[PDB]
């Protein structure tokens, strides 16, 4: 069995060949080995070491090639030979990564066997240009019902998710991943996201729990969590989302659909500035190294939306950024603002105020918008855009003798609001959004008190099932919502509120 | 430009002498006489060698240079001027370093590469020969170029050997191989 | 271990050689390293310090900094005019532009060139870009007016000959 | 299946560190002279090879 | 020519030593053959001892210390000519619009001097646009650059749009839309957006010619892809005459871009993070649009200010070459305004009496005073009740409303997404409609008449096809 | 430290005794319960009443590690642990102590987090 897979690899190892370029270590410190020789070597090409740890080699300076190493210090010491691995920085990519827990080089750390990929890609390759990128035109429905009506997000465009420090960001994402399972279940391949979450510098025992809430929802089996953890040395964490890209890419290059999410850009953005300054290349604003807006805005343009001729792909994505006491005038905040197409802005005060998820609906802006929403739910949500702006602005004057218009706009504005809720980590179907908005914008749950809205969104669905599940369906499969359908909708709404 | 570069300082001065003697064709000349006059530095070693510590005046270094080309009158005149350039540099204290730097630059045009048979423990006059012969033989050494193969001692590398030159090696070692093979064994 | 003006090998292979760059370079610099709008010249040896320097390539610059072994002009034009290797010769006076009285109505360049395109300034003299002030005992306090013709700046702030006033 | 997964990890770790024993023994013996031989030779064919 | 080997490649600064003889003059484009393409590297140093250091163009990654490199021999030349209409061209110069080589009679170097001062133009004139709101309250300076301000969802693409095609009726101009820090998305809806509206015509002869610069490109090429634009649209003013229109996209973006390329440099980073260079590199890219005595650039570029804070030294930098400045505002789009350009927030340089005319002058002045006195008005006229207003206020009120619709004008490039026909409407044209209006001779045409039409003797027409 | 393989997730709930902490944020078994707060806010009182609670419940032996605090802080809980008796230097402490204090050279006040990590 074990013994089998033993003498199997014993044998599966072979006598070497002589190996081109070697160096010695000139002087190594501070996980920067610099090494004198290595006579030909390619910028950014991945070297290994006597002891057997990785490096690249960011800097080949006039006389010194300054090798950058992916392990602990201790492992490298003062002159030995450093082999020349001799291919730029690849990750194995294919369909076979789909399930696996994998470092930032793609070894497994899941620990269920070998990775089987069908290539290896750089992990540097220039985004898609101006003639392969088609407009978004597809909806990616995440599941929550306020980023699904208030902030539409679309397959190729990235959005950030840029909130407040440990307001569960991340509980945000990963609803997106979940609801996807939907979709994904099925056989239509023109539907599927494959998804591949990126977390990067996230403690190993919050990727471990990571994976298992994964397993819990029965959701790996589209995912691939490229994982290098706090732990990991510091260019692994550099590498760690442009590794990610190239995974992303035989999703998109194949012509499925994906979505990668970065998490989080800002730990990211440290890491960078981890290898620049200790390698000395010149500190810039904000002791960020120099061309900090250049590394950001290359991983989040390879995200695209591919023309019909270039096979119709896709490769949505949406960076989350940790805002340091929700200053988004931060370099590191206002550079990626700068770079995405979107912004989700989770509030703390909305978190704290039981608002969970916590997206303030104001200081939230999707740039792609209307392309994406389902027509369904673009039909019956257009209000309630509108509906949540009075709200907003007529907010204050709820601290007296206010006039019976104010009076309306609060009544449905608080119903709203409350009805906007969902409760943490668990995603609801598109086809039961479009039915509960419906009830809030043509002002059935107005006359519902508060303390029952929530009574009445579980009671409204079980009542939409028994009812009429032929309307669900009816809502589900045209997913355009004709005069007829929404007539029987009315009925529908008029029944329900009545019981 | 001259082959086999220096990086850096001290063989800056090295890259400097050798292409300046290159012009006058005088290389072998210069190469004479840089192992003579470093000769006598390092066969008078207190006073003299324990005395290019860097705390000399510009008057006494001048001085030190005077004693120099006092000690032999054979010199290159391109290395009579090399010892007043280091001198009026105030970097004379690096003396040595320039001379093992030619050597380096000198021998390269002269064509004589170096290897290494790293080894555990020194290996038979029987192998080195024959690992010699090899190797001299094999397109690695293009001829017209000589091999110089030093074995060396290295605990650290566990049996085998290992061949080094032309900053090209092959490593077929015991250590190296045990590495290589634990960790496949641990996958 | 250091750096020198004379670390350069160029530099170093001609001294190594024997040759003297004494009486070449008495009074024409060769350029060494140059760009960042700062060149350094090998050479210039009888530089006066600020005097101006002309490249062979028809742009000028004062020099700046006179450092042991190097003198570093300030390019007082365009990066692209001055490579490396060309030959700086002494222009032999310390910065100065033609005044006169045949300056009237005429623009200049900042060299005192004429970049109204009206043909030579007829000008007087030249005199040093800087020169000291006149001092205590050179002045009087100011005593006649200026008359600006504008009801506040010429009633309310009063402006006299020969007075500093800024406009903010 | 959990345990039975669990028991063929216990049992990599386990034959693993037997093979580390067996290691300290083989850097031990004049295998470590005979190989050099086997390694010169080998050495020879391949840097002639090339 | 001369080759060299590379030396370093630290970042994306790479030193290339040359094997002795002459050196790539500062600022003078190698080219590195390279299995992607071809790597331009700009030279913008030289290090002593025969070395140079370089800028990029393309992603450094990859390149091997000892690569050959070959001196094209001056700054990078980047194909000019009306034969490069309707081509997106990359800052390498080469087509990345994918519809084959650019023919092309010349090149001509990217940094090339500002026209000279003998040859700046003696008097200022304004450059007629024929959007009303524009030339009215506003006006365009010939040969100025003007600033356009106010952000994405104000039809800023298809203002932009119509800008093009106004251009090309009223002088004979081409364009030529450089796009500086645009993203891949944006950049797609451009291309995309500009076919369809018919101001890039593939069958047909274009107008705009493209220069698109993403973010995805190197911080070098980020830099100099304004510059690259620049080359473009003076082959049009120097050696085919015409005014032409130059545009670029963010302009902080350029700065913000120029930040990054000094700081590669290694040169010591200068207030509030901006480059040591800054000042001067601004003035490069804006002192060589201007108006020489054969044509006019003239630029409308887009400024985007950081941290909404207009004492930042980037946007004090950039508002120092700014003449007019064209805010486009979202509040005023959803006022069912569209031309999109607010009217209280315009202000132009060229505006004064004796540059614009004095009766051009005082038509302006009067309708700038009636909406700004209008705004005021409109505070109490919600507050108290529109009830409540003086017999003299309600003249300005009815005046006002009905100058706020008439700034409106449906307009040629929208012709297609709308339906309504366009109205372009000639500067002189525009003068004499407000007059009438300030003077009340249509104060008995109804309000919705207004509302979306073309110049005074349009909306005679409207008035009465509207009654009947 | 323990590689991916080796995590495992866990989720028990300590039972703290202070009101605020039972409610409004339980810590957890197995967890890294942090004590963030400011300069002075009575962190020392803080500090005192969970070594008192969940010190004595604990059944393992614990590793009481000071980075760099107050000499004065340390020899109170010294004293405190030797009178609650958590330190019986009669019988056997059911804790270890790793003081490192701020009289020592920087560099020692960097490595001494890791000498009491070891235990």
């Amino acid at each position: 069995e074990v013994s089998s897979i033993l003498e199997e690899r014993i044998k599966g190892v072979s006598d070497e060949a002589n190996l081109n370029e070697t160096g010695r270590v000139l002087a190594v410190g501070d996980g920067i080995a610099r090494v004198f020789g290595l006579n030909n070597i390619q910028a950014e090409e991945l070297v290994e070491f006597s002891s057997g740890v990785k490096g690249m080699a960011l800097n080949l300076e006039p006389g010194q090639v300054g090798i950058v190493l992916f392990g602990s210090d201790r492992l490298v010491k003062e002159g030995e030979l450093v082999k020349r691995t001799g291919n730029i920085v690849d990750v194995p990519v294919g369909p076979g990564l789909l399930g696996r827990v994998v470092d930032a080089l793609g070894n497994p750390i899941d620990g269920k066997g070998p990775i089987d990929a069908a290539g290896r890609s750089r992990a540097q390759v220039k985004a898609p240009g101006i003639l392969p990128r088609r407009s978004v035109h597809e909806p990616v429905q995440t599941g929550l019902k306020a980023v699904d009506a208030l902030v539409p997000i679309g397959r190729g465009q990235r959005e950030l998710i840029i909130g407040d420090r440990q307001t569960g960001k991340t509980a945000v994402a990963l609803d997106t991943i979940l609801n996807q399972k939907r979709w994904n279940n099925g056989s239509d391949e023109s539907k599927k996201l494959y998804c591949v979450y990126v977390a990067v510098g996230q403690k190993r025992s919050t990727v471990a729990q990571l994976v298992q809430t994964l397993e819990q929802h029965d959701a790996m089996k589209y995912s691939i969590i490229v994982a290098a953890t706090a732990s990991e040395a510091a260019p692994l964490q550099y590498l760690a989302p442009f590794t990610a890209a190239s995974i992303g890419e035989w999703f998109r290059d194949n012509g499925k659909h994906a979505l990668i999410v970065y998490d989080d850009l800002s730990k990211q953005a440290v890491a960078y500035r981890q290898l620049s300054l200790l390698l000395r290349r010149p500190p810039g604003r904000e002791a960020y190294p120099g061309d900090v807006f250049y590394l950001h805005s290359r991983l989040l343009e390879r995200a695209a939306k591919l023309s019909e001729k270039e096979g119709s792909g896709s490769l949505t994505a949406l960076p989350v950024i940790e805002t340091q006491g929700g200053d988004v005038s931060a370099y590191i905040p206002t550079n990626v603002i700068s770079i995405t197409d979107g912004q989700i802005f989770l509030e703390a005060e909305l978190f704290y105020k039981g608002i969970r998820p916590a997206i303030n609906v104001g200081l939230s802006v999707s740039r792609v918008g209307s392309a994406a929403q389902v027509k369904a739910l673009k039909q019956v949500a257009g209000s309630l855009k509108l509906f949540l702006a009075q709200y907003r602005e007529v907010a204050a004057f709820a601290q007296s003798d206010l006039d019976a218009s104010t009076k309306q706009t609060l009544v449905r504005g608080e119903r709203l609001t409350q009805l906007l809720k969902q409760n943490q980590y668990s995603p609801l179907a598109t086809e039961e959004q479009v039915p509960l908005i419906y009830a809030g914008v043509n002002g059935h749950l107005d006359g519902i008190e508060l303390s029952r809205i929530g009574e009445f969104e579980s009671s409204f669905l079980s009542y939409l099932k028994s009812n009429h599940n032929e309307l669900l369906t009816e809502i589900r499969e045209k997913g355009e919502l004709s005069k007829e359908l929404l007539a029987s909708l009315k009925s529908a709404t008029e029944s329900f509120v009545a019981t | 430009p001259p082959p086999v570069r220096l990086f850096g300082v001290e063989g800056t001065y090295a890259t400097a002498l050798y292409q300046a003697a290159a012009k006058n064709s005088s290389i072998d000349a210069a190469f004479q006489s840089l192992q003579k006059v470093e000769s006598t530095v390092k066969k008078n070693p207190k006073l003299g060698h324990l005395l290019l510590n860097p705390a000399l005046s510009l008057k006494d270094r001048n001085s030190v240079i005077d004693a120099i080309v006092e000690t032999h009158k054979n010199l290159d005149g391109y290395v009579v001027n090399l010892l007043k350039v280091l001198s009026e540099n105030n970097r004379l204290g690096c003396f040595e370093k320039i001379a093992s730097d030619f050597g380096v630059l000198n021998d390269a045009h002269n064509g004589l590469l170096k290897g290494t048979v790293t080894s555990a423990e020194p290996l038979d006059p029987k192998s080195f020969k024959r690992i010699e012969k090899a190797l001299s033989a094999s397109k690695l050494v293009g001829q017209g170029k000589s091999l110089k193969l030093e074995n060396v001692v290295k605990p650290e590398i566990k049996g085998g050997l290992i061949v080094e030159l032309g900053d090209k090696t092959v490593d077929l070692s015991i250590s190296t191989k045990i590495q290589k093979l634990n960790k496949v064994l641990e996958d | 271990t250091k750096a020198q003006p004379t670390e350069v090998s160029s530099i170093l292979e001609e001294r190594i050689k024997g040759v003297s760059d004494e009486a070449n370079l008495n009074e024409t610099g060769r350029v060494l390293a140059v760009g960042d709008g700062i060149a350094r010249v090998f050479g210039l040896n009888n530089i006066q310090a600020e005097e101006l320097v002309e490249f062979s390539s028809g742009v000028k610059g004062m020099a700046l900094n006179l450092e042991p072994g190097q003198v570093g002009i300030v390019l007082f034009g365009s990066d692209r005019l001055v490579k490396e290797g060309e030959l700086v010769k002494r222009t032999g006076n310390i910065v100065d532009v033609p005044v006169g009285p045949g300056l009237l109505g005429r623009v200049v360049d900042a060299l005192g060139n004429p970049i109204d395109g009206k043909g030579p300034i007829d000008a007087a003299g030249r005199s040093r870009a800087q020169v000291k002030a006149p001092g205590i005992l050179p002045r009087r306090s100011v005593h006649e007016p200026v008359q600006t013709g504008l009801k506040a700046v010429d009633a309310l702030v009063p402006i006299g000959r020969g007075q500093r006033e800024l406009i903010i | 299946v959990r345990y039975e997964a669990s028991l063929r990890q216990l049992e990599q770790r386990q034959l693993a560190k037997s093979v580390i024993s067996r290691v300290q023994s083989e850097l031990g013996n004049p295998k470590f002279q005979e190989k050099v031989l086997q390694q010169s030779i080998s050495e020879i064919e391949q840097l002639l090879s090339k | 020519p001369i080759t060299g080997k590379v030396t370093a490649v630290i970042g994306a600064i790479v030193d290339v030593h040359f094997e002795q003889s002459e050196l790539p003059a500062i600022l003078n484009a190698l080219e590195i053959k390279t299995p992607q393409g071809k790597l331009v590297l700009e030279v913008a140093q030289h290090l002593g001892e025969n070395t140079v250091r370089t800028i990029a163009m393309d992603g450094t990654e990859g390149l091997v210390r000892g690569e050959k490199v070959l001196d094209t021999g001056g700054p990078i030349s980047v194909p000019v000519g009306r034969e490069t209409l309707g081509r997106i061209i990359n800052v390498i110069g080469e087509p990345i619009d994918e519809r084959g080589p650019i023919k092309s009679k010349l090149r001509k170097p990217i940094h090339a001097d500002p026209p000279s001062f003998a040859e700046q133009s003696t008097s200022a004139e304004i450059l007629e646009t024929g959007i009303k709101v524009v030339d009215l309250l506003a006006p365009y300076a010939r040969g100025g650059k003007i600033g356009l301000f106010g952000g994405a969802g104000v039809g800023k693409t298809v203002f932009i749009q119509e800008l093009i095609n106004n251009i090309a009726k009223a002088h004979g101009g081409f364009s030529v839309f450089t796009g500086v820090g645009e993203r891949t998305r944006e950049g797609n809806d451009l291309y995309r957006e500009m076919k369809e509206t018919g101001v890039i015509n593939l069958e047909g002869e274009s107008k705009v010619a493209l220069v698109f610069g993403q973010m995805n490109e190197p911080p070098g090429a980020r830099a100099r892809v304004a510059l690259t634009g620049l080359t473009i649209a003076e082959y049009f003013r120097d050696e085919e005459g015409q005014d032409v229109l130059l545009f670029i996209d963010n302009i902080f973006r350029f700065t913000q871009a120029g930040s990054e390329v000094s700081a590669l440099l290694g040169r010591i980073p200068s207030a509030v993070g901006y480059q040591p260079t800054l000042a001067t590199d601004m003035g490069l890219l804006q002192e060589r649009i201007t108006t020489t005595k054969k044509g006019s650039v003239t630029s409308v570029q887009a400024v985007y200010v950081p941290a909404d804070d207009l004492t930042d030294p980037a946007p004090a930098t950039t508002f120092a070459h700014l003449d007019a400045t064209t805010v486009l505002s979202r509040g005023i789009s959803e006022l069912g305004i569209y031309p999109a350009v607010d009217p209280l927030d315009s202000k132009s340089r060229l505006l004064d009496a004796a540059v614009v005319g004095q009766e051009h002058y005082d038509v302006a002045s009067k309708v700038q005073e009636t909406l700004q006195t209008y705004k005021s008005l409109q505070d109490i006229i919600a507050i108290l009740g529109m009830d409540e207003l003086s017999e003299q206020d309600k003249l300005t009120v009815e005046r006002a409303r009905k100058i706020q619709r008439f700034l409106s004008q449906p307009f040629a490039v929208a012709e297609v997404f709308t339906g309504i026909p366009g109205k372009l409407v000639r500067l002189k044209d525009t003068v004499a409609s407000f007059k009438a209006v300030l003077e009340g001779k249509y104060d008995n045409i109804p309000e919705h008449a207004f509302y979306m039409v073309g110049g005074i003797e349009d909306v005679v027409a409207k008035a009465e096809k509207l009654a009947a």
